[PDB]
């Protein structure tokens, strides 16, 4: 196909890391993931 | 005070004589442009 | 500056205030406007733009004033200070990078050699 | 053993695997776009024969990447060089002697003390 | 990713994606889905609206004009160029505090002149850009020229009506602002707004009549009523006179030059500059 | 559904082979390589049939395109 003279270093994330200011948000978004299934799993 | 408030009054009023006689130039553009070129010949 | 010829200049620069900047602040609407006004009164407005000496109350001073200012001397520094500046980058922009035949010679431009 | 494309492989190394790059400063002010594109992240800039390079041409290579926030990225600048050997070769008497286009960066910082 | 073959990604992608879609995680989302759209190029329209959701117009807007620069025909929705950059302009024109990236002046102007059905909306849309933007004096400056560089009346319709309606709002606001505080500097600049809110319903005429002498200024009728609007500036009628007299061409006239000519040195003769008007008359043969 | 048809594997694959690349999305009960008289090697083709139609779409969404030997083998239904 044409997707193969596409494909790069960046799309197997060789070049997106080195920031990591993203860990902070998701942990931020995962403990309250973790208290809504905690809450759901409540009631069962 | 007031006196702004009459004369903000005829603005208006002016301002929807001049809304209203825009529409009556655009309507008459419409038949000069529907009418040919060649209707001045 | 319009809100200060609203209240201060008002009958000899009916068109400056009332109009939009861009209409106002070209170099031709300058000249137009304060070409077209009284020189006393272009005085008095580059004296409330600090460009000239207070023009003061005795008709002597007034008159070496006038005299050191003259009318096309007021004109051309209200104008200069007042007028729109290009942006030079979007001049930049227009110019293309690679130099044609008009600019890799120009012989009149180039005594630099 | 992802990355297949002869073109791909390169780019890898540029951005990720060497350390050390070694480049022109001719050569980086053709690749810039090139770099910027991929993402190239350097630390430390080390020049050498610094007073030999144009003003212009040794500023280049400090912008050969993106600045990651507010400010840039960029830890040590060496210049090694000689400003008492010749200067970078600007050969319009003019642009040389006039506007001093023969100046590099390297004897200019020195002139600055 | 790494591990599996790249043919078998889209088994994997449409797990990630619609892991990360349905979580507040926007600025992790955006580098996944531009990793993404490097595979599935199609998939960029449904990450435009997923930006748009998520309120990250700056990245919505940027995505938009890769979709108008790759001009398709049609796109994977069904949306074609003309209304793919309609899309953009709306996006745009609607949040000037956030959309910090593009050049939307740029934008906007370089629409009219490439979509000329419908100029008349995008100076409001350009000038209204400004007003949400509170640069009120940006706003009159894109309304000023849109009056003087529209060139129908269809068009100016909307326009003026649009800059009479803008200043009507800003006397309005400005007026209570008086009503309420009393101060005596402030009702001075209410009363500046009143002369320019004034005057531009004077020019009003003017201005019509300008635009229809830019759709033919062989059209000399239209100089006669450009004459008639300046009754009593006796100079500006004279004035209009010289530029009418130049303006027209005589072989494609509409009425006709010699009531010109005429109306002219009559317009000399009635006000006794008879030698004027007789000069007129020398010109005019 | 169940019949699969399995096409671009390269010269060094066996049945077996195929065997070890369709058993991971199912149970493969055989697999059928028809060969060509003339060369005396496949034609770079084989059927697969499963006991079960969802094994069979495990085994085409997850084998489709997938690459054996480096090379992308195709895994189809057969019409």
């Amino acid at each position: 196909a044409d997707l193969l003279r596409n494909i790069d270093a960046h799309y197997f994330g060789y070049l997106d890391d080195e920031d990591g200011r993203l860990i902070p948000l998701e942990k931020l978004i995962e403990e309250k993931n973790i208290e809504r299934i905690n809450k759901e799993f409540a009631e069962k | 005070m007031k006196d702004f408030n009459q004369r903000f009054r005829d603005l208006h009023k002016l301002r929807q004589r001049a809304r209203k006689e825009n529409h009556e130039q655009v309507v008459e553009e419409d038949r000069r442009s529907k009418l040919p070129k060649n209707h001045e010949a | 500056l319009q809100k200060a010829a609203f209240r201060l200049f008002n009958e000899t620069m009916k068109e400056f205030y009332v109009l939009n900047v861009s209409g106002v602040d070209t170099r031709r609407a300058l000249q137009k406007q304060f070409g077209d006004m009284n020189h006393a009164e272009v005085y008095r407005f580059a004296e409330y733009l600090h460009l000239v000496p207070a023009f003061g109350e005795d008709p002597n001073h007034q008159t070496s004033l006038l005299h050191l200012y003259p009318h096309q001397h007021l004109v051309e520094t209200i104008t200069l200070h007042c007028e729109r500046r290009p942006n030079q980058l979007t001049q930049l922009n227009e110019k293309p990078l690679f130099p044609t035949e008009k600019v890799i010679w120009d012989e009149n431009i180039i005594p630099y050699e | 053993e992802l990355l297949r494309n002869g073109r791909d492989r390169t780019e890898y190394l540029l951005v990720k695997e060497a350390k050390i790059i070694a480049m022109t400063c001719t050569h980086a002010a053709l690749r810039r776009n090139e770099l910027v594109k991929l993402g190239f992240r350097y630390d430390n800039i080390v020049m050498e024969e610094a007073a030999q390079i144009l003003e212009v041409e040794t500023f280049i290579p400090l912008l050969l990447q993106n600045p990651q926030d507010g400010h840039n990225r960029l830890k040590r600048w060496i210049m090694i060089g000689d400003h008492h050997q010749l200067p970078p070769v600007v050969q319009n008497q003019a642009f040389q002697k006039y506007s001093n286009m023969e100046q590099s960066l390297f004897a200019r910082l020195v002139r600055l003390s | 990713l790494r591990s599996l073959p790249v043919t078998q990604h889209m088994r994997i992608w449409t797990l990630y994606i619609g892991f990360l879609t349905s979580h507040d995680l926007p600025e992790t989302t955006i580098r996944v889905y531009r990793r993404y759209l490097k595979m599935n190029p199609k998939a960029r329209e449904d990450y435009v609206e997923y930006l748009i959701e998520r309120d990250q117009i700056d990245e919505a807007a940027k995505e938009l004009t890769t979709l108008v620069n790759q001009d398709q025909n049609v796109s994977e929705k069904g949306r074609t160029a003309h209304q793919l950059w309609t899309q953009l302009c709306d996006l745009i024109s609607k949040n000037p505090v956030k959309i910090f990236s593009l050049n939307v002046d740029a934008i906007i102007r370089q629409g009219i002149y490439r979509y000329t059905d419908q100029v008349g909306f995008l100076w409001c849309s350009l000038a209204d850009y400004y007003i949400r933007s509170a640069e009120f004096e940006r706003a009159r400056d894109v309304y000023e020229e849109a009056i003087a560089k529209v060139s129908t009346v269809r068009d100016f319709a909307q326009v003026y009506d649009a800059y009479a309606a803008f200043e009507e709002r800003e006397v309005s606001i400005m007026m209570q602002e008086v009503e309420q505080s009393g101060d005596p500097e402030e009702e001075v600049d209410l009363e500046w707004m009143f002369q320019r809110y004034q005057h531009l319903m004077e020019r009003k005429n003017e201005l019509m009549n300008s635009v229809l002498l830019r759709q033919n200024p062989h059209n000399v009728g239209e100089w006669l009523n450009r004459v008639n609007i300046y009754e009593g500036n006796y100079n500006k009628q004279i004035e209009t006179f010289k530029e009418a007299v130049k303006s027209v061409n005589p072989k494609i006239q509409v009425g006709k030059v010699r009531d010109l000519w005429i109306g002219l040195a009559k317009l000399y003769e009635d006000n006794g500059d008879l030698d004027a008007a007789r000069k007129t008359f020398e010109t005019a043969v | 559904k169940r019949t699969l048809y399995v096409g671009g594997f390269t010269e060094d694959v066996t049945e077996k082979v195929l065997m070890a690349a369709f058993i991971p999305f199912g149970d493969v009960v055989a697999i059928s390589i028809p060969m060509d008289y003339e060369s005396g090697k496949h034609r770079g083709f084989g059927f697969v049939e499963f006991d079960m139609a969802e094994d069979a779409a495990m085994a085409i969404d997850n084998m489709n395109e997938s690459e054996l030997f480096g090379k992308t083998i195709r895994v189809n239904f057969a019409r």
